[PDB]
């Protein structure tokens, strides 16, 4: 029973997902699969055969490796990475809690509220909350009063993340004035929200720090930033979820481990997450 | 009857200070510079440090980034402790007898006389085999502490990957920094080095910089870091290498385990951690 089906789900450079060659998947890419509905008047769809490839991409290859496990690899359609809706969590979460996947595998945030339902295991990447802003926008931080509060400045300050994800909920638990201010300011995705940033339509991106940082690191011009020396808040990290009681989190935890004392992990943050900037 | 948790700590500024206690027993009265009250609790641990000598076990005061974190668990929790510093001054590592044994703070907890470890303890693979580590509480790493005015470029410099006995560099014997050097076989000729001339304990070894003894001592940035920035004439040389994370110890059976987790992870969220890193470590 050494076969196991796992979710995933796209965001550069952990994991990207690309069309399948002209007729397989080929080099460092690895078979992933991904539910398409045929309309919007039907439940029906079919899984399109796509190539999977990223940072949590290689982890994944080195723990079916090590770990000696094969997998079926698919994306998720149901939410994103984990939101808890009337106590019913979708997203990469939500597969694993309602056993359609034995384990998430991604730019997973380690969270309270999400381990109380998934155990996760040792984080392979450090994260937290960033913000992001053009060089030189005076912001200490989230404690700024410019976010705390933002009708105390004319113009006010124009901020906002991506929703539904683990910046959003400890907002939302942290800063609730902060919270219900910046909802106007929510954007669609991260290259939305670098686009309003770009275009003066957003003063500061507050988002994924891991994320953040890799994509200040690869700024046209090094114009975004984040602020502080790219400063974390409610520092965290990457972990795979897995099901409560998973007998597999023993040997993930002792082989990720091993990566990170092998220089391993330090190898994978030069090849995918080490920028110009 | 006691259902008390055995805690056991080490001595490692500024996650844990060791002090004496007053003539009556009880713990100097101190205060942050806020006029916040430095909390502090009762510690017993032997006054002889000397190896292969008789410890004779005394009440001490502790406090610090682990105590308050300590404090923080068991108020979360809702158990009750009692702290003791480990008997053998060590972290902790397995060394062969035929059999295999793990001394420091890792032996303690295995063989029942600790409950916990709240310490800066390296989480890693070789301890992780035997224990539960919480989610980290701090993520740090390796450098090196040196007198001001060692010009090094840091762990690939030819006075380190090249030893001689003119350049004498070491660590702290017993520790995860030693399981480090001795587990990567790119650092073997590093490690034969050091196994030389490895202290008793960072406090000693860091004096060893500031008295010409040793000339580089190889040790976590969270406490090399601190040391730098109140001991001017000592100074970290080059970039972080091994990053790595603290974290609580317990066994793997232990009912409290999966609470740990949650209370370190509450902690991180909410800011009080780095309230802890704000007012003991910068
Ligand atoms: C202390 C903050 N961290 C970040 C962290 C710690 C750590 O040992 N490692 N090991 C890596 C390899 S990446 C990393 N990131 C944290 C806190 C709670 C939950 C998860 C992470
Ligand atoms: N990695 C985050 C998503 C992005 C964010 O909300 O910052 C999570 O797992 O929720
Ligand atoms: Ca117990």
């Amino acid at each position: 029973d050494n076969h196991l089906s796992i979710v995933t789900l796209e965001e550069a450079p952990f994991v990207i997902v690309e069309d399948i060659d002209p007729e397989t998947c080929v080099r460092n890419t690895v078979p992933c699969r991904k539910f398409v509905k045929i309309n919007n008047s039907t439940n029906e769809g079919m899984n399109v055969k796509k190539c999977c490839k990223g940072f949590c991409i290689d982890i994944l290859k080195k723990l079916s490796r090590t770990v000696k496990f094969t997998y079926d690899l698919y994306l998720v359609t149901n939410g994103k990475h984990g939101k808890k809706v009337n106590n019913v969590w979708n997203g990469m979460i939500g597969e694993v809690v309602y056993q359609r996947a034995v384990m998430a595998v991604g730019s997973l945030t380690i969270n309270e509220e999400r381990s109380e339902v998934v155990d996760f295991s040792v984080p392979f990447v450090e994260t937290g909350i960033s913000v992001m802003v053009s060089r030189g926008t005076q912001v200490t931080g989230l404690s700024d009063k410019k976010f705390q509060r933002p009708h105390d400045y004319s113009p006010p300050f124009r901020f906002g993340t991506v929703p539904n994800g683990s910046t959003e909920r400890n907002i939302r638990n942290n800063y609730p004035y902060m919270h219900q201010y910046m909802t106007k300011f929510n954007q669609k995705g991260v290259e939305d929200a670098l686009v309003s940033l770009k275009t003066g339509k957003l003063d500061a991106f507050i988002y994924d720090a891991a994320v953040l940082n890799y994509k200040a690191g690869r700024d046209e011009g090094c114009k975004l930033v984040t602020i502080g020396s790219g400063y974390i808040f409610a520092t965290t990290g990457y972990g795979i979820a897995l099901q409560k009681g998973s007998p597999w989190k023993r040997q993930i935890d002792l082989a990720l481990l091993q990566f990170v004392g092998d220089g391993e992990m330090e190898e994978l943050e030069t090849l995918w997450l080490t920028g110009i900037c | 009857m006691s259902t008390r948790l055995k805690i056991v700590t080490i001595h490692q500024e500024p996650f844990v200070y060791v002090k004496p206690t007053l003539s009556d027993g009880t713990c100097k009265e101190e205060f942050t510079v806020n006029g916040d009250p430095v909390k502090k609790v009762i510690c017993t641990g032997p006054n002889d440090t000397s190896p292969g000598s008789p410890r004779h076990t005394v009440p001490q005061c502790c406090y610090g980034f682990c105590i308050d974190l300590l404090i923080k668990l068991a108020r979360t929790m809702n158990f009750t402790y009692e702290v003791h510093l480990v008997a053998d001054g060590k972290f902790g590592t397995q060394e062969r007898v035929n059999k295999k044994e793990w001394n420091g703070m890792m032996g303690e907890l295995l063989s029942g006389q600790a409950d916990m470890i709240v310490a800066p303890l390296t989480i890693n693979n070789e301890r992780a085999q035997y224990i539960e580590f919480s989610k980290p509480f701090k993520y740090q790493g390796l450098t090196i502490l040196v007198k001001k005015g060692t010009r090094i470029t840091g762990i690939n410099d030819p006075r380190l990957r090249n030893p001689s006995d003119k350049f004498i560099y070491a660590t702290v014997k017993q520790s995860s920094v030693d399981i480090y050097f001795r587990r990567q076989v790119e650092l073997s000729t590093m490690y034969r080095h050091m196994e030389k001339h490895n202290y008793e304990s960072a406090a000693e070894a860091i004096q060893a910089v500031r008295d010409n003894k040793l000339h580089a001592f190889i040790w976590d940035s969270a406490v090399l870091e601190f040391e730098a920035s109140q001991k001017c004439d000592l100074v970290t040389t080059g970039e972080l290498f091994f990053r790595s994370g603290f974290g609580i110890g317990m066994r793997k059976d232990s009912p409290w385990k999966q609470n740990v987790s949650l209370s370190i992870l509450k902690s991180h969220e909410n800011g009080f951690m780095e309230d802890l890193d704000k007012t003991w470590v910068r």
